[PDB]
């Protein structure tokens, strides 16, 4: 899981 | 105090007041309701010492000022147990608040009303009036985006933004992010503040569908928001949200449209084979293709062919398949855009014929 | 194994034997569904080791005979996630179940049909049939009065008993009981045993409400219902359950007739007051009169006054009003009767149109 | 609360 910010 | 009202303009006002009203309170007068009569209003306030709900109800029968508290919940219950059209007449005597009604007689155990949490008066930044329908919109179309429990505090909110005849709501948990802008017919100052959670809730729960407006008044630490005769009161959430506009992809190559029906039913039923825990599924775009595919630890395994709109270069792109699915569900139109940039980059997702709302999901590896 | 179904003959089978299935069985096998084709049927068995729920599916399309085990959540949710009108074919494929429907694929992981728990043979002692409103309205009749997680296991299961043409349900916790008896149609040997919770849920579950008749057979450590193609089968409890007979009051001399919604509603005010554990609440009967108190340790009190049908001595008696509460919302008729003897002496509650339920409370101190 | 048996 990526992060937005 | 005493007042007489008609069972039916009590009962709303309650609601509105002691339903918010939940759980073992921190303080005994916190599981309370203020009862006030002043000037032909009676006034109803619950609390939690951070959100306030306070609804007046017109007596246009006699009655005498005064004020305590009494237990909310039970107070509620006895109201609404009364049959349809009762006539409610209420009087302190004593530290015991009486209730009579036909042959129905209720004593209720009081607390001083000048033990009960007044919150400090607060002077309104910006104020604007919308309709309900607006109200319940921005909501609807981002709360599933909010945090939940997370660390960054600022995130288990919702963020509230003017910018000139706009209001617009805000909500991510670091991964997915949902906006929803509305125009509102005045024109406001740039202002940017954060409701949390109970406070977003409430604001939903306060909205009966009706013809009256929402009046909504923004403090620097609070929110108040009136309809009709009721007035929520919520402290804000002291923190900076993220900048929603850097997180938007700049401008995306690529753009798949599906039938949003089609491809729910499709993530729906992949996401039985995902990881419970990690809810990975990857999609495989191709010319007018969409291939989902999802395996769990078990070595379980399901796919999904799905015929789309999409003219451009074939990729894979892993997803947390519950993100997918809230945006889809959140959506409620007949087609989805979704814009693409590559596999390590957010997709934005809107429905493809309003870009009032847009979803911006980060994908997974 | 092989078959090909239509996703409407499929789901409410599957939806049937997933029912005796928890979130978290105590086998991994129990999570599973026994599928087994043969003889152009499907078979779909689900079990908790206490209750099994055997469907029967008609397999019209070609088909090879087998059988395995599926998770059940997982595959129900595959069908259900399917469209309207979907062709579901299923094929097994090593230790991997394959499902195909249109461009939908999933591979299950099985386990052995030949480690799926068989509930032991039995001889059917008693049989017969019945209407499933009939089946129904016993269970709903009594069902509320069973005990919960009582040391006396016994309680926590329904009677059945037959005698002559007569089925009857039982249900206890030892301050409160429920009868009811419906006459069946067929003279039948006196037999009484003890269904447990699980299975009486199970039992109400299955009654779709339809025009199939259910076809019951009671062993001498089992019980079997059918209803058109499922088959629920449930061990009984062995024990010894109180004679009902002797708890009925014999010739109770005061006869109190009331509306049953004048009545509840006035309990269920009163019940506010009344103290959260105890649930004590106070009648006081005198001619064509009752008053109901109630009063907390906090010192609250509640009091109603209702007109009703009676011409016996004035008494005081005291009850838990949740006991009272749950055999006039159990009722569902216009008029009620209760049946006193003395304030330390049960009271027989019911419909005043009707003998076939009878309800007998204890009262309190 | 009294017992039924």
């Amino acid at each position: 899981q990526l992060d937005l910010f | 105090m005493k007042f007489t009202v008609e069972r039916e303009h009590l009962l709303k006002p309650l609601q509105q007041v002691s339903g918010p009203l939940g759980g073992r309170p921190t303080l005994p007068i916190l599981g309370n309701l203020l009862l006030q009569v002043a000037d032909g209003t009676l006034s109803l306030t619950g609390t939690d010492l951070e959100m306030e709900m306070v609804a007046r109800v017109a007596l246009v029968q006699p009655h005498e000022p005064g004020a305590t508290t009494v237990p909310a919940r039970k107070f509620f219950d006895i109201c609404r147990g009364l049959p349809e059209g009762a006539e409610i007449a209420v009087q302190l005597e004593g530290e015991r608040m009486l209730v009579r009604s036909g042959r129905s007689r209720f004593s209720l155990s009081t607390l001083p009303a000048a033990d009960f949490p007044n919150l400090d008066d607060w002077q309104s930044e910006v104020e604007f009036t919308l309709p309900q329908a607006t109200m319940k919109r921005l909501i609807e179309a981002t709360q599933f985006s909010m945090a939940h429990q997370d660390v960054r505090y600022y995130l288990n909110g919702m963020l509230f933004e003017t910018e000139g005849e706009e209001l617009r709501t805000v909500a991510t948990d670091g991964h997915r992010l949902a906006v929803c802008s509305m125009p509102i017919g005045q024109s406001l100052p740039s202002h940017s503040v954060i409701v949390p959670r109970k406070g977003v809730i409430e604001l939903m729960r306060m909205l009966d569908g009706g013809d009256n407006p929402l009046r909504v008044q923004i403090g620097s630490n609070n929110i108040r928001a009136h309809v009709g005769d009721f007035i929520f009161t919520s402290k804000l959430v002291d923190g900076r949200f993220p900048d929603y506009r850097r997180v938007l992809p700049k401008n995306p190559d690529k753009h798949l449209e599906a039938g949003c029906d089609l491809l729910k039913q499709a993530f729906a039923r992949a996401a039985i084979l995902s990881n419970e825990k990690f809810r990975g599924v990857r999609l495989y775009v191709s010319e007018n293709q969409l291939k989902i595919t999802a395996n769990n630890p078990e070595q379980e395994e399901a796919e999904e062919i799905l015929d789309v709109t999409y003219s451009g270069a074939e990729m894979e792109i892993g997803f947390n398949v519950s993100y997918v699915l809230d945006v889809l569900n959140a959506l409620k139109c007949e087609n989805v855009r979704m814009m693409l940039t590559d596999s390590v980059s957010s997709v934005q997702i809107e429905d493809a014929a309003s870009q009032s709302a847009a979803y911006v999901v980060m994908p997974m590896r």
